[PDB]
């Protein structure tokens, strides 16, 4: 649940690059943000072999 | 950025560190001129 409140005829955001961050359920009109589930790499640290 | 595979790396040195080494070249120019960067600090 988001603290975006927009104007009743939008149904989604969108930022400076085209990427959609906010959504409107269409049965209750709230306004919900998304984000990206979480995403990184894994490094191993050796002394060596 | 973040939702498309796109990350920033920190760098190795804090900005803490970058201040603690310049304050250091500092004090050994003022108390020792150019002796430092040759050897031990001589005070003048
Ligand atoms: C859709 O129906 C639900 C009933 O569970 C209601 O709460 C909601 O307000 C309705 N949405 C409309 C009419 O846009």
């Amino acid at each position: 649940e988001s603290n975006k409140k927009f104007l009743p005829f939008q149904q989604f955001g969108r930022d400076i690059a085209d990427t959609t961050d906010a959504v409107r359920d269409p049965q209750t009109l709230e306004i919900l943000d998304i984000t990206p589930c979480s995403f990184g790499g894994v490094s191993v640290i050796t002394p060596g072999t | 950025q973040k939702f498309n595979g796109l990350t920033v790396l920190p760098p190795l040195l804090t900005d803490e560190m970058i201040a603690q080494y310049t304050s250091a070249l500092l004090a050994g120019t003022i108390t020792s001129g150019w002796t430092f960067g040759a050897g031990a600090a001589l005070q003048i």
